[PDB]
RNA sequence: AUUUUAAAAUUAUUUGAAUUUUUCUUCUUAUAAUUUAAGUUGUUUCUAUACAGUACUUUCUUAACCCACUCGUCUUGAAAC
RNA sequence: UUACCGAUACCAAGCCAUAAAAAGAAGAAAAAAUUUUUUUUUAGAAUCUUUUUAUGAGUAGAAAAUCGUGGGGU
RNA sequence: UUUUUGUUUGCUAAUGUAAAAGAGAAAUUAUAUAUGUACCGGUACAUAAAUAAUCCUAUCAC
């Protein structure tokens, strides 16, 4: 479904009204008399093997790999752990700068795309969520210091979208890791993390 | 008394009624004293009974002079104050023998609290000038002494966060 | 004005356009060491600006002038009232931002090894034309009973010879390392050394 | 290299001003190497972010910080204009702000 | 400033203290306007003390509520809690300053009986 | 003219070009810091 | 609790024309949905698996930026020497 | 010559009051639970309710609505 | 000087930063010219001339 007013064609998706809001003079009502919102739509430049930065989380300034775009519109990325570090992690397009780089315009990797793809494909949104059980329990623990930590841990490893999550991680890892170690400036690159100093100004940066 | 004392069993009262001496100059002398060892105040306000050392007037010091005492407290003023002292003493003497009729070594005695407020005046009358009658009051006041006897929640995600923290540190 | 501490060669430099400048990265908050005062400038023929500081002079305070202005006349003070001048140096911040300034006769004990950067919004050269009268600060204080003019000359003198043996000493370790370059830019790999070519190095 | 930059570094000047009156809903940064409108542009959505200490821990924490958006340039010399969740104060007037690389 | 908590927006948290009232103590802080050539406030110099004024009010349909959303009733009596039956999510009982320690025992239970919110319940408590 | 033209590259230069150089800088270094112990 | 309808617009169909021959060509015959109509909705975190904590709301207290002259009064005019 | 900064004026939106204007003596809406329970509302006070638009400086002065004190009847 | 844990009766355990995120950068000098180098201020030869539009220094973990 889309809409095609003054020629901009924008997709429509689904939504659903979960708020309730009072009603005039008698009882509730839903919010959003709406059912279909406009689709996010990425900037022209987050392609599906490109390089990119993660600007905001824990794995900061770690250069990763982009992998899915993810219909929710937030996408997944992948510094094919055992290379980078960084695990199959989702993402927003706006704590990543995308590279001008892409993995799969290289010509030893480009042959391996289709396979890739697959992976990406596989991939769902769902399987990031965490459900509200999981939560409970890691809640759970704070009625030491360390063993909490690793707990918690056990208790992550333990959910079956996680342990999904990770043999995706670990089945691109398998694809990919060998090529990229081949082609080792780009290993490096991969490996390493973004930093600005100070001649990179920023605002003249066309990266 | 105007304190906060938790354990009276520790402590020495002793007051003054309404005394016949200067609020001004009593309040210096109280000053002085204050946060001293009972034994030691009371050592103190012989002394300047027999001008030997100075009370300084850092407060109400509008004229007061200029001795040579006064270094002791980092202070160019000071005074010795003698009708004041002797009352105080007096008063130091009565809170003494409380603590004695108590189980209070007096060694141990700190003057927690040493206030003096100013009591209600007594009216006498000064002639001046053109046939004018002005008042010629007393500054009377009342002296308090108290004596005592001395020698969380964690949260997941920050927790998540300070882990992180220390790896980073690490 | 984002490092912590810039020294300011304050020679060849026009009196009051580099106290501007200086005093604005003062108040955004920036330590300045204006250093070499004695050489600052003034546009003004000097006896000009002697009569100007003359008048200055003539105005005390006439009940009491130990209070009243302060006629500071080392060259870095003059600099430093100037700049005084341009702040509003009687709130806190203001008070701050003059702390933050500290100004030197001649260069000592750190400020030799420090870079000495220069205002080229504020130099003589690019703000006077060259038919113009002025006048060296340092000059104009001597006029003015400061005396110590001569002294810091010498001390300038004998700094000179010191910074020429380290700029040799520099000189042969840049070239030593250039050389060293050249020798090594051979034994790396030839994609690696095209790269660096090409983007300059 | 222990920790990454990943901002801009920043100076909190003072608030969006006449001559005498003041205006505390607007700051004023200052970004490093940015001279001109056009280049004060590029950061124009920016988020920025006053980080500062404290005694008192708060969190369990002595840095706390406030959030801004960078609004709008601030005439001709690449001053921006930030619009911060909460005002400013202006103990901040010389300080450092890291406005960041997100969005 | 304006004080959001959620729709309710409060545009004056601060109270309007009178002109001088800082000064003298004779003057107390309660609001009166200055009447007086020349007072400065009357004339509305800047930087001086705001007069309060109507444009100040708050939103009619928010207006006496509470942070709790729930406009405040207050209560002496047993019986009085009884028209708050039919109104017991858009209400909130205090009981009156006056009321006795079994009496306001006896008010607490009445109200969660009727699952009204009493926003002094632990007076004498 | 040749460091007009070197800023310009430097400007439209990919991240991944930077740290190409960057490397190449690293890798000299190396070799020049061998170099030198072997003067010394 | 019927002007958050009607229509406009859009999508996918269906009948008939038009000269701007056009994957946005227009009108109109009918039908469904949609939002560009018909004033913000969603998603995910966090607060938080908390009963008060250092967070949150609030009072006071200090600073800081900017501002601010003694009120009353007679007076053309008062911060008024 | 541009660009900029710059008011309580201007503009857009919100909220208050005033003024005027429209206009007004019957009914299930939703969510959450698991087809039935629970959760809120289910309005109709004419000097009142809903909505609209404009406007808002002010001494002397005028008016209205409010607020409070001592006592009275209810 | 080094290490550890901490600063989450008036007191007797104890905290503050107008500014850390690479806060990197020592010729000198003239401005209708400078600077070196070698000889005797002079001569000859190099060198800079959008000079921080640069150079240095970062990531190769154990
Ligand atoms: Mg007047
Ligand atoms: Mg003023
Ligand atoms: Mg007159
Ligand atoms: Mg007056
Ligand atoms: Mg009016």
């Amino acid at each position: 479904k889309h809409y095609n007013v003054k020629g901009k064609k924008k997709v429509l998706v689904p939504v659903n009204a979960k708020k309730t809001i009072n009603k005039k003079y008698f009882g509730r009502k839903v919010a959003s008399k709406k059912k279909y919102v406009v689709q996010r739509k990425l900037r022209k430049s987050i392609e599906v093997g490109k390089v990119a930065i993660i600007l905001t989380g824990k794995h900061m300034g770690k250069r990763c790999i982009i992998t899915k775009i993810l219909n929710s519109g937030l996408l997944a990325v992948v510094g094919p752990y055992e290379i980078n570090g960084v695990p199959l992690k989702r993402v927003d397009s706006r704590y990543l700068v995308v590279t001008s780089t892409n993995i799969f315009n290289f010509e030893n990797i480009a042959k391996l795309k289709d396979d890739f793809l697959n992976y990406a494909q596989d991939i769902d949104d769902d399987s990031f969520i965490k459900t509200l059980e999981i939560k409970k329990k890691q809640k759970k623990l704070l009625k030491f210091m360390n063993n909490v930590i690793d707990k918690i841990k056990e208790i992550r490893k333990e959910d079956p979208k996680v342990q999904k999550l990770e043999g995706i991680q670990k089945d691109i890892g398998s694809l990919l890791k060998p090529e990229i170690l081949k082609n080792k400036v780009f290993a490096h690159y991969l490996k390493s993390k973004f930093t600005l100093r100070n001649d990179m100004v920023l605002h003249k940066m066309k990266f | 008394y105007a304190k906060k004392i938790r354990n009276l069993g520790k402590c020495a009262k002793g007051a003054g009624v309404d005394l016949r001496v200067h609020f001004k100059n009593t309040y210096e002398a109280a000053r002085a004293i204050r946060r001293m060892k009972l034994l030691e105040a009371k050592k103190y306000l012989n002394d300047v009974i027999e001008k030997k050392r100075c009370v300084p007037f850092r407060k109400y010091n509008g004229g007061v002079g200029r001795t040579n005492q006064a270094k002791e407290f980092n202070h160019t003023q000071g005074r010795w104050p003698a009708k004041s002292c002797k009352f105080l003493l007096n008063i130091l003497d009565n809170v003494q023998a409380n603590a004695e009729s108590r189980n209070l070594d007096v060694s141990k005695l700190r003057l927690i609290h040493v206030m003096v407020n100013k009591a209600r005046p007594g009216r006498r009358r000064t002639y001046k000038a053109h046939g004018r009658i002005n008042p010629f009051m007393s500054s009377p006041c009342h002296i308090q002494i108290i004596a005592r006897e001395i020698n969380i929640s964690n949260q997941n995600r920050l927790k998540n966060k300070s882990v992180k923290k220390q790896q980073t540190v690490q | 004005m984002y490092k912590k501490e810039y020294v300011i060669d304050c020679k060849g430099h026009l009196l009051g356009r580099l106290a501007s400048l200086i005093a604005k990265e003062l108040l955004n908050g920036q330590r300045i060491v204006a250093v070499r005062c004695e050489d600052i400038n003034i546009s003004g023929s000097l006896y000009r600006n002697k009569l100007k500081y003359q008048e200055f002079l003539r105005l005390r305070t006439n009940t009491n002038p130990k209070k009243g202005p302060l006629h500071l006349r080392e060259p870095s003070k003059i600099l430093w009232r100037c700049v005084r001048g341009m702040l509003p140096h009687k709130t806190y911040k203001g008070q701050l931002a003059l702390k933050k300034l500290k100004v030197c006769v001649g260069m000592p004990y750190p400020y030799d090894k420090k870079k000495k950067y220069v205002l080229p919004s504020a130099l003589r050269a690019f703000r006077l034309k060259k038919h113009r009268r002025y006048c060296r600060l340092g000059t104009l204080s001597s006029r003015v009973g400061w005396n110590y003019d001569t002294l810091v000359k010498k001390n300038e003198v004998l700094r000179k010879q010191v910074s020429k043996a380290y700029y040799k000493k520099k000189v042969n370790n840049l070239n030593e390392k250039k050389e060293i370059k050249t020798e090594a830019l051979n034994l790396i790999n030839p994609e690696q050394r095209q790269v660096l070519e090409n983007f300059g190095y | 290299l222990q920790a990454v930059r990943l901002y801009e570094k920043g100076v909190i000047l003072g608030y969006k001003r006449s001559q005498r009156n003041q205006d505390p809903n607007f700051t004023l940064i200052s970004i490093k190497n940015v001279n001109t409108k056009k280049h004060a542009q590029f950061y124009v959505g920016k988020r920025v972010a006053y980080v500062y200490r404290t005694t008192k821990h708060h969190d369990g924490v002595k840095i706390k910080c406030i959030w801004g958006k960078v609004c709008r340039t601030h005439g001709n010399s690449g001053v921006i204009r930030a619009k911060f969740k909460t005002h400013i104060p202006p103990k901040a007037f010389g300080d450092r702000v890291r406005i960041l690389m997100y969005p | 400033a304006v004080k959001k908590v959620g729709k309710i927006i409060k545009k004056r948290t601060k109270k309007f203290t009178r002109f001088q009232s800082n000064r003298f103590m004779r003057v107390k802080p309660a609001w009166r306007k200055p009447r007086g050539i020349d007072c400065r406030v009357r004339r509305r110099y800047k930087g001086t003390n705001l007069m309060p004024s109507i444009g100040y009010g708050s939103n009619k349909k928010t207006k006496f509520l509470l942070p709790n959303n729930k406009y405040k009733y207050v209560v002496k009596n047993v019986k009085e809690m009884e028209p708050l039956i039919m109104n017991h999510t858009k209400y909130c009982v205090q009981i009156a300053h006056n009321v006795s320690s079994k009496k306001r025992k006896q008010i607490i239970e009445r109200a969660k009986q009727m699952n009204v919110s009493v926003i002094n319940a632990k007076a004498r408590l | 003219g040749k460091k007009m033209i070197i800023k310009k590259k430097r400007d439209e230069a990919t991240d991944f070009e930077r740290f190409q150089v960057y490397f190449a800088k690293r890798e000299l270094k190396k070799k020049m810091t061998t170099i030198k112990n072997k003067k010394n």
